[PDB]
């Protein structure tokens, strides 16, 4: 569950001992959104076999 | 579908009277909109103005040992649309009268 | 998702033990908003042999 988003925030998800990371943009960038952050996290953790 | 708007209220009515789904959300918090339909969470989400005799169900919390209940609307003007009060009512489409004969 | 089971860690500080909550979609099936209600723990025998 992703609740909210904030400028210049790196998200780390640990599954089965491995970690994948995504860093959002700063204030000068676009407004971050939980939908895009979750989509990126899903497509990066989907590479984990099993 | 019949769609009409007044103030900040978008009235929806299906011509054949059948049911449908209803859900809305914005791109920041999904709080500024309230897609009222059938039953909802808590009475705090009720808009101030409504149509009289409008029936909405409220999901009670069995955590508090209270079951569900319903709230009905009556306009302050006595008819039509306008501000009014929500009071604990009976569920609709249910037999509720005793044959006095 | 409906029929989803999650456990809530109770607080013995308040003299209430643990419990569980289950989900049922408002649409009646599939995914969608719904209610979380106090339920029984899963994977446990819960019926009486009526015979």
């Amino acid at each position: 569950f992703i609740k909210s988003a904030d400028f210049s925030t790196t998200y780390r998800v640990k599954l089965n001992g491995t970690e994948k990371s995504v860093t959002t943009g700063n204030s000068s960038g676009s407004a971050p959104d939980t939908v895009t952050i979750a989509s990126d996290l899903a497509t990066q953790l989907n590479t984990i076999s099993g | 579908f019949t769609v009409t708007s007044t103030d900040y209220i978008i009235r929806i009515t299906k011509d054949d009277g059948g049911d449908y789904t209803l859900e809305s959300s914005d791109t920041k918090t999904a709080d500024a909109t309230s897609a009222i339909k059938g039953t909802v969470d808590s009475i705090t989400d009720l808009p101030t103005i409504a149509e009289h005799n409008f029936t909405v169900r409220i999901q009670g919390s069995a955590t508090t040992a209270f079951d569900d209940y319903f709230v009905k609307f009556e306009a302050t003007a006595g008819s039509g649309f306008g501000p009014g009060v929500w009071r604990e009512t009976v569920a609709p489409n249910i037999d509720h009268l005793l044959d006095k004969s």
